RNA sequence: CGUCGCUACUACCGAUUGGAUGGUUUAGUGAGGCCCUCGGAUCGGCCCCGCCGGGGUGCCCUGGCGGAGCGCUG
RNA sequence: GCGUUUACUUUGAAAAAAUUAGAGUGUUCAAAGCAGGCCGCCUGGAUACCGCAGCUAGGAAUAAUGGAAUAGGACCG
RNA sequence: UACCUGGUUGAUCCUGCCAGUAGCAUAUGCUUGUCUCAAAGAUUAAGCCAUGCAUGUCUAAGUACGCACGGCCGGUACAGUGAAACUGCGAAUGGCUCAUUAAAUCAGUUAUGGUUCCUUUGGUCGCUCGUACUUGGAUAACUGUGGUAAUUCUAGAGCUAAUACAUGCCGACGGGCGCUGACCCCCUUCGCGGGGGGGAUGCGUGCAUUUAUCAGAUCAAAACCAACCCGGUCAGGCGGCUUUGGUGACUCUAGAUAACCUCGGGCCGAUCGCACGCCCGGCGGCGACGACCCAUUCGAACGUCUGCCCUAUCAACUUUCGAUGGUAGUCGCCGUGCCUACCAUGGUGACCACGGGUGACGGGGAAUCAGGGUUCGAUUCCGGAGAGGGAGCCUGAGAAACGGCUACCACAUCCAAGGAAGGCAGCAGGCGCGCAAAUUACCCACUCCCGACCCGGGGAGGUAGUGACGA
């Protein structure tokens, strides 16, 4: 080719959107932004297929143009704006502040929070760039460059930033004994404690994650997102809290579900 | 012995011209647990492609082989072996792949048929894309 | 693009050749010089009209401009008039008044945070000298082993 | 234009790479600069990514550093003597790198006559016909004379520069290329290269 | 089982430098574009000469006008 | 943060979707499709599989290859 | 479902073939009442093409004296609409086909510590030091005469705007640092002293960019003569002290000194619109924008490892025509024979090099199948190649682009015979070649894309018509 691509085919779209086959040919291109392509979720789906607040593509255009949605502190009007991991979608007209957390299966489900809680978010740091004639910066995983960080906070740590000032409050150093959120691979949406890390110079390191139910699996470190110290997490969680029931246990939760309700 | 060339050979990083009352020698490590040889620091050889005293890093893969030809200058030829596997017939077959490897002069006791361990780097020439990290001896025969 | 042109020397140049007059005419020829056709419009620009119509630094251009009475078919003619080119400063003050105060704000933001980082190291320096004077004071106790 | 591809030539073993595309624009090569020593003339050239490279067709002046006492100086150029690639890039003057230049550079008397408390040359017994170097040397003070006393006893130039402040030598050969960077900044050398180069200016002899 | 004898069939060798087509390919010329060296049509313009205005302190700049080094330079 | 090896075997990461194999659903059934079911409510949109090589991690039967015999022998001072 | 039957002989047991049998996908014949899905000029000719279409754009916010039109409170210049010019924005995506290409393309795999990246998100925006109450001059639309058989052909005169084209202030402001050192103070000895303390003056004072240098960012160790700033002062008498982060690995991000900085120029707002009050000329909030550099995003580009069809009636090849290496350079976004200049004579191969064919585009996959495997993958998804054939280049972040230009060869149009213009392997539709394959219809509503942007466009796409490929 000669320039960059712009369109997107329905089949080549990522799996965790759960788009059907018939309705069309193209899938909406995620705009250039902070998050990766295969790691985000557009507002036009979140407001047309997941929440179903509107049906047609022009009426999505007739929503965010009325200065309603204030993402993490500042209103964007791009109807296909890429919103990814750790974003506080805030609707002013009904107040239903949303947080986008991974389900127990490999997808993004709708998780509501309270407006009291919609004040901060937890960000994973990526690097420390020392700006000479001066001070070090930071680069988190959503590309939030910050000045004057700390002489303590290091490469793979997590911090608790604020919305309207873009400033830190607290932080957690990565030690074996914190929580863990597996962001990517065959364990996309699991939570457990950390028990071991292995060094592979030149190569990439790996980390064993123990589920609360004994199930000890493994995961390379670039999918790790520490959220809490000890056993205690710091935010609310979706329902399940990272069960990952077996495939035959879904028989039980699907059978005695109705039978225990009606 | 040294400087048989039309230009002047030197390491570029050091200033050798202050009020002189031997020059300090440049050398670095490599990582991955490889010791520098004794002959490098003490040695007066100079090169811009040696992985100890030049502007080249060491990255990627690490291989092995065996030395078989030394007629060229500052490069030697090794011979890798492996075994392909047909699954139709439940057997193997032999192959051999060869390559041209840049040789630092810090290694001296290298005869023919010596097990070597190479390392990937930036492309140095048309076909040399590897450096020699260590050279062993074959099955005895010291005499 | 390639085109086809003609030379710059008039040899056989039939087809009209446009005859401009850049010299004074002294006598009366009928078709040309009967009526001084005026300019279709006049100026706009502001230093060009300030200085052009008999005016100094400290006077006012809000009236010295071409009015152009029209003929409509059911109304009175109206003075169509322009407003361009850096009129002196009615409220363009207001944007410079803000531009020179955000420079006071970004300087305030780089003045509040420098000394604050100086205090945050000011805290961790009592420890930066404490840890050397505590651990090496215990290390001589370990060496006396 | 001229290419820098790999496909237009053979493999390692004598075969022929048959071509599978035409010449792409990112495989560009320009004609050479081949600069001279004249007036100042520099062309700007747009490059990949919207950036700019600066050529230099005709060049006169430089910026040469003395790597011992931490000084450098904008400096005039006249001559070309020894090139390490071509015997003919002296006969036709061209300024590229590791070409020793000997570039009269103001013959160490626009530079060396900057507050060094000494004369040199002037076949001995000879003086300066104006009295203006003797002014700098006959002005006394209290403790700044001691200041020149210390910046006088730890300072002796070598003999090879002691004999050569007539025309102005350089082992320099500006380490930046002028056809790509614009300007021309080199560096005077001392010791054990002056022997190698002047040995290459012993065997020249046509 | 074979020779000869009538009909029918496919390739083969072969004449005339038997023959031509099309594709891969050497030595001599070689439109056209791109860097270079100059070229200077041109529009100039200020200054450099000369006039009145005015303000200024006979001259200095400010607005029309007579002329010139091809002066400076884009 | 090394423990001087390959070959072989087991584990662990990593592996584009669709397709295929496969649960769920009563388009009036079916091939398809991913929806829909109760008086504002409740969900779903799973899993498995994925050779040949390279990286990790343990295994030492089999199959190759090594030391001291012109002793320049391997420790210990 | 790991399966068989007829046929040599006067009759029998055999090796062995022939014909049956069932799936599959192209054509064709005969017959054809109904209903849901649904292939379609790829196989010969990547051979040629009339007509009609297939890419443009404005918001409360750059410039509207477009009456083509139309506010009335005018008398201090502008209501909202609203062709053209520019500025930006795109036109480099999307579509269509498979002629080339056999370690090349590709899939998996790893590198950028060897480099560039419009826009988005976030940074930064006095750091650099000595007419501005916004400067200056031209060119569209328009008016007004035209030439030209003909074209999206264009001149001449007059106007006139800019987030275009170019100039160049004010500022915070006092200062310190490094140097040159007018000169300045003090002790002592008679001093020629070594012991000390003050300081005008001139330069200069980031970042980007180029050169050179310094240490850092070192680990456990001692016995002593010339020095003398601190503390023992007991009488020469014996102990000492100050410090950026990483990476497997830096000639990395760093800090400081001497200067260097292109007239075909480097940064420092000489921008507009909504509210909008505050104070004696003075003060906030919001935005649209625009540039420098650091991150980030979509990526792109060069390379690593391993992995392919037939042929020995192709067994030796390459190399002063760069073949394989060493040195210094040139170019280029960077690494290299990519290319010049100088030296050496080497590199692959029966473990199938080299050369030739292919009715070869590759991979995801499809049909039959016990297990093994054979054959097909032109064709809706990813990745590359190409627009009759071959070479060349502009603008631009990005193209050797062809619904963009410059020439050759082949094919080809209108002409007043002076000249002009072109490219369906884009959707439809004809000619042709064939055993061989559909409507010159309707519409932006769906899915989505472009722009200055809620609002205009899209033969991409969708819905219908033909349709016994088939289910
Ligand atoms: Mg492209
Ligand atoms: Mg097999
Ligand atoms: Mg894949
Ligand atoms: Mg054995
Ligand atoms: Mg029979
Ligand atoms: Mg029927
Ligand atoms: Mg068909
Ligand atoms: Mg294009
Ligand atoms: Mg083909
Ligand atoms: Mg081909
Ligand atoms: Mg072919
Ligand atoms: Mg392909
Ligand atoms: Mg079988
Ligand atoms: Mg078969
Ligand atoms: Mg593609
Ligand atoms: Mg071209
Ligand atoms: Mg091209
Ligand atoms: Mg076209
Ligand atoms: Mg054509
Ligand atoms: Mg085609
Ligand atoms: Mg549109
Ligand atoms: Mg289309
Ligand atoms: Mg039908």
């Amino acid at each position: 080719a000669r320039g960059p691509k712009k369109h997107l085919k329905r089949v080549a779209a990522p799996k965790h959107w759960m788009l059907d086959k018939l309705t069309g040919v193209f899938a909406p291109r995620p705009s250039t932004g902070p998050h990766k392509l295969r790691e985000c979720l557009p507002l036009i789906i979140f407001l047309r297929n997941r929440l179903k607040y509107a049906l047609t593509g022009d009426e999505v255009k007739k929503i965010c143009m009325q200065r309603f949605i204030k993402i993490d502190g500042k209103v964007r009007t791009d109807i296909t704006y890429p919103a990814g991991f750790m974003d506080v979608i805030s609707i002013d007209k009904t107040g239903e502040n949303f947080r986008l957390i991974y389900d127990t299966k490999g997808r993004f489900a709708v998780h509501r929070i309270t407006p009291e809680e919609a004040k901060y978010k937890l960000c994973k740091v990526r690097k420390i760039f020392v700006g000479t004639k001066g001070i070090p910066h930071l680069v988190t995983h959503d590309a939030r460059t910050i000045r004057y960080p700390d002489p303590l906070i290091k490469v793979n740590d997590t911090i608790q930033i604020d919305l309207e000032t873009g400033k830190i409050t607290d932080f957690i150093k990565f030690d074996t004994g914190n929580l863990c959120m597996v962001t990517g691979g065959a364990n996309l949406g699991r939570i457990g404690v950390i028990t071991n890390r292995e060094r592979h110079p030149g190569s990439f390191d790996v980390v064993h994650v123990k589920d609360a139910n004994g199930n000890s699996f493994a995961t390379r470190l670039s999918n790790i997102f520490v959220i809490g110290k000890g056993n205690k997490p710091w935010i609310s969680l979706p329902r399940g809290k990272g069960i990952r029931l077996t495939i035959a246990e879904e028989r039980d939760k699907r059978l005695a579900a109705k039978q225990s309700s009606g | 012995d040294i400087q048989t060339e039309r230009a002047y050979q030197k390491q570029p990083t050091i200033f050798q011209n202050k009020k002189r009352v031997k020059l300090p020698r440049y050398y670095k490590n490599i990582g991955l647990g490889f010791k520098t040889p004794k002959e490098a620091i003490e040695g007066t050889y100079i090169d811009k492609k040696c992985p100890f005293t030049g502007n080249v890093s060491i990255r990627g893969r690490i291989l092995s082989g065996v030395v078989t030809k030394m007629k060229m200058q500052r490069t030697i030829v090794i011979r890798r072996d492996y075994l392909h596997y047909i699954r139709k017939y439940n057997r193997f077959e032999k192959r051999h792949k060869n390559m041209s490897v840049h040789l630092s002069p810090c290694f001296r006791d290298v005869q023919i048929g010596d097990i070597v361990t190479v390392g990937e780097c930036r492309p140095l020439s048309k076909t040399v894309r590897f450096n020699v990290l260590k050279v062993t001896k074959a099955a005895g025969t010291k005499k | 693009k390639r085109k086809s042109v003609r030379g710059c020397i008039v040899d056989a140049n039939l087809s009209v050749l446009n005859l401009v007059i850049v010299k004074k005419g002294e006598k009366d020829i009928p078709g040309l010089t009967d009526t001084t056709v005026p300019r279709r419009l006049g100026p706009k620009r502001a230093s060009r009209i300030r200085k052009l119509f008999n005016l100094s630094k400290e006077d006012d251009v809000r009236q010295y401009v071409v009015r152009k009475p029209l003929n409509k078919e059911g109304k009175k003619p109206r003075t169509k008039a322009p407003k361009i080119q850096r009129l002196v400063t009615p409220r363009v003050l207001q944007h410079k008044r803000r531009r020179i105060a955000l420079k006071k704000q970004r300087t305030k933001k780089n003045k509040e945070e420098a000394a604050e980082y100086a205090k945050l190291l000011a805290k961790r320096m009592k420890e930066a000298k404490e840890k050397r004077q505590e651990q090496i004071a215990k290390r001589r106790r370990l060496s006396s082993l | 234009g001229i290419s820098r591809d790999n496909w237009h030539k053979r493999r390692k073993t004598g075969g022929k790479r048959k071509p599978y595309h035409k010449k792409r624009k990112y495989e560009l090569g320009r004609p050479a600069a081949n600069t001279k020593i004249g007036p100042r003339r520099i062309h700007t050239v747009r490059v990949r990514g919207g950036n700019k490279k600066y050529r230099a067709l005709r060049l006169d002046v430089g910026n040469f550093s003395w790597g011992s006492e931490c000084c450098t100086r904008k400096t005039r150029i006249i001559d070309v003597v020894y090139n390490a690639s071509n015997n003919e890039l002296v006969r036709t003057k061209t300024l590229v790198k590791n070409c020793i230049v000997l570039i009269d550079s103001t013959p160490y008397r626009q530079w060396y006559e900057s507050h060094y408390a000494l004369p040199l040359g002037r076949k001995k017994g000879a003086k300066l016909t104006p009295e203006e170097e003797e002014i700098l040397n006959k002005k006394r003070s209290k403790k700044i004379q001691k200041k020149y006393d210390e910046r006088k006893k730890n300072a002796k130039i070598s003999s090879l520069l002691e004999e050569q402040f007539q025309q102005g030598k350089l082992l320099a050969c500006i380490a930046s290329r002028p056809g790509q960077c614009g300007r021309a900044d080199g560096y005077v050398l001392e010791g054990k290269e002056l022997e190698f180069y002047l040995r290459k200016i012993k065997a020249r002899k046509g």
